[PDB]
């Protein structure tokens, strides 16, 4: 008995939370093994992991199985509003266009799905970007503070206060441009490709199936991640200030001084994020099936 | 129950060499990383070195690189620290620590058991 929007918001949020918490121990072990040398350097670890199974036996055996979900609450407080806004807005923009595959032509309908995905991504980003910046600032200040380094902020509000006072709204949305281009591509292909391919391939007994929905979302996230990766290279590279003027000069100078290949480097890692995203989409549809 | 008792160390001339011992009682020694630290009055404590439980890998600090050499004996349950080419600034109370092998800790100063330390004074 709530609006059509708030329902999607809550469905997207819940589905995002379930998806993140589900894929949490795999990402935990992935990080643990990937960043073990830097831990030996900082004195956080004493000897390497002679295997993924040993990494499990080790961490879980000392502090319990729950140790696998360390740091997940922060990822859920980041991811919940992000995906909630994304899904609610996708269905809204989809209804704003309101294309019927049969009434308006398949290519125009798919363009409707892609446009909706992109628009929703851009809107969510506009709302959550400053929060991501502030949480990051506070976390880095906490690490420096942990090691005896001088503190800069009391809390999030202090981050907002100080950054607003020095650079204004631009300070909070620092490096927004390549961020919104990348997200309009990524969310466009994410929502657009999933919704456009789902009725085509998932027909008959697969119309209500979940494993099929997750696998389709898995492909979609894989491909979309790969397609949106160069804008992520330009984004990360431009926010590295914490060397280039405008994303177009960063693009041209990187392609000319490193190569086109350099932009794509680091693409393989997205593979686990690909699971999370995929799970959010499938769990969402399933969640709507039981709801309506 | 578990005690870390520092052995060796006294007053020595500059440039001479010392060996400090660390006797660990009450625990499985063949499974604990041993660490060496020092504390001098007016100076914040600093981590010297660390050695794995099986005596496979050793790690040092930039301040005592190549000068100090850490080792251990599981048959005697002792950790050794060899101090060479000493300078007057090395004058400190050297203490010993121990922690389980392969547990992730917040940093260098996070250990299970701590010793009380042996005074080391370097004359000029
Ligand atoms: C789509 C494709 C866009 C694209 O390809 O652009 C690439 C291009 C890349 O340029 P770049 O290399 O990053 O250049 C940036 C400079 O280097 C310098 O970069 P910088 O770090 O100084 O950048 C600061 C950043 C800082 O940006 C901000 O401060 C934005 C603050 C928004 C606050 C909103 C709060 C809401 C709560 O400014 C921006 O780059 C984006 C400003 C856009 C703000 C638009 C917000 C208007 C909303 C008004 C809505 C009113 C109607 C509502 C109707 C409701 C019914 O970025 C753009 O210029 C497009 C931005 C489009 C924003 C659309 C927002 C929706
Ligand atoms: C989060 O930090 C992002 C960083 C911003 C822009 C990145 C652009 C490069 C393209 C890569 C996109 C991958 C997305 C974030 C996919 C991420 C996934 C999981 C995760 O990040 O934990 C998978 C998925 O849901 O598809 C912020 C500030 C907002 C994101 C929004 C609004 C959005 O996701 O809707």
């Amino acid at each position: 008995g709530m609006p059509p929007f708030v329902v999607d918001f809550l469905m997207g949020g819940v589905s995002a939370a379930v998806s993140k918490t589900a894929a949490a121990p795999i990402e935990r072990i992935k990080l643990l093994v990937q960043n073990q040398d830097e831990m030996i350097k900082a004195g956080r670890l004493d000897r390497r992991y002679n295997g993924i199974i040993d990494c499990f036996r080790r961490t879980t055996a000392d502090e319990g199985l729950m140790a696998l979900w360390r740091g997940n609450t922060a990822n859920v407080i980041r991811y919940f509003p992000t995906q909630a806004l994304n899904f609610a807005f996708r269905d809204k923009f989809k209804a704003m266009f309101g294309y019927k595959k049969d009434k308006d032509g398949y290519a125009k309908w798919m363009a409707g799905n892609l446009a909706s995905g992109g628009a929703a991504g851009a809107t969510s980003l506009l709302f959550v970007y400053s929060l991501d910046y502030a949480r990051t600032r506070l976390a880095n200040d906490a690490k420096s503070a942990k090691g005896g380094g001088a503190r800069q902020f009391n809390g999030l509000i202090d981050v907002y206060r100080k950054t607003l006072a020095s650079d204004g709204i631009a300070g909070l949305y620092r490096g927004f441009g390549p961020s919104v281009a990348g997200i309009v591509v990524y969310r466009g292909l994410y929502f657009g490709m999933y919704d456009s391919i789902k009725p085509v391939v998932l027909v008959g007994p697969l119309a209500n199936n979940f494993l099929a929905s997750f696998l389709l979302g898995w492909c979609v996230t894989t491909g979309a991640g790969i397609a949106s990766y160069p804008l992520d290279t330009v984004r990360r590279r431009m926010m590295m200030t914490s060397k280039y003027k405008s994303s177009i000069d960063a693009f041209r100078q990187i392609i000319a001084k490193e190569g086109v290949k350099s932009l794509f480097k680091g693409a393989g890692a997205n593979i686990l994020r690909g699971v999370a995203g995929a799970g959010v989409l499938s769990i969402y549809d399933q969640l709507k099936i039981l709801l309506f | 129950q578990v005690q870390l008792v520092e052995s060796g160390g006294g007053l020595v001339q500059a440039g001479d060499s010392l060996r400090l011992a660390c006797a660990a009682s009450g625990i499985t020694f063949s499974s604990y990383t041993m660490g060496w630290f020092r504390q001098a009055p007016g100076k914040e404590r600093e981590y010297i070195a660390r050695i794995t439980g099986s005596g496979s890998n050793t790690y040092y600090a930039d301040s005592v690189k190549g000068r100090y050499t850490i080792s251990r004996d599981n048959a005697k349950n002792t950790a050794y620290l060899q101090m060479n080419s000493l300078k007057p600034e090395d004058t400190a109370n050297y203490y010993c620590a121990a922690r389980d092998d392969g547990r992730m800790y917040q940093g260098f100063y996070d250990f299970e058991y701590w010793g009380q330390g042996t005074q080391v004074t370097v004359s000029s």
